[PDB]
């Protein structure tokens, strides 16, 4: 999982 | 302030494979020639210029065969089937040619540009 | 020997979006409490564990209408739907008991597991 | 488009  | 699952466009892509490959939710045969080849009108869809009009049509949309131009070459319609469900394209020496008319017919632009770059460097 | 398409998955998924948003080819009904969500159960089935088990079955396969348990809340609901067409999941303090939950119930191991990563941690 |  990211900060996009 | 979403968070993004990197990995998450590829398995889905990879669990659409795999129900083409055991024939599950398939709504179309595509007639290539002699050949029939059963997929998912919604990735075809997502994947061609020329599926996106067919389907988006008030009469095609309801189709449960779609017979292609004579001038299609099977093989070639095969490898970017293939390609539309996996991102993986199996561009050859032989097969270059077939690959490039059936992605303009098909309106993938992606795939008729690095087909033309190829074309190029040979 | 294949050359690969980096941005393909990625590009299918947002067409698959943009099919959704349109109410274009969805084949689907989900009902949760008093609202109803529409999709296409392929994309359903390549997300969720339960849509997988759902729609391989003989006779709901065929069903244009799914009733989740009542327990479900409607909002987790919309947030994981978001996230199945986007990559992108929209968690937050006031929804994630609900997202956990409902993640649980359709079984969406990642989100599961980025859910008890961000409840640890608070 | 790249080797994978
Ligand atoms: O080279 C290409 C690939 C492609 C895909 C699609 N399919 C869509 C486009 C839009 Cl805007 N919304 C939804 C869909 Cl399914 C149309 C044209 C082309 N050309
Ligand atoms: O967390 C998850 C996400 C998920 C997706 C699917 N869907 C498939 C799985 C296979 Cl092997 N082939 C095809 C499909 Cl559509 C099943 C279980 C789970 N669990
Ligand atoms: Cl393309
Ligand atoms: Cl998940």
């Amino acid at each position: 999982w990211v900060i996009p | 302030s979403c968070i993004q699952f990197t990995r998450h466009a590829s398995d889905v892509l990879l669990n659409l494979n795999r129900l083409r490959s055991r024939d599950i939710l398939t709504d179309v045969v595509i007639v290539v020639s002699r050949e029939q080849f059963r997929a998912h009108k919604t990735v075809l869809m997502a994947c061609s210029g020329l599926f996106y009009s067919i389907f988006t049509d008030q009469l095609k949309c309801n189709l449960s065969v779609i017979n292609l131009d004579p001038e299609i070459n099977p093989e070639g319609f095969c490898i970017l089937l293939d390609f539309m469900y996996t991102s993986r394209l199996n561009l050859r020496e032989g097969n270059i040619m077939a690959v490039m008319a059936t992605a303009m017919y098909l309106q993938m632009e992606h795939v008729v540009d690095t087909c033309r770059k190829f074309i190029k460097a040979s």
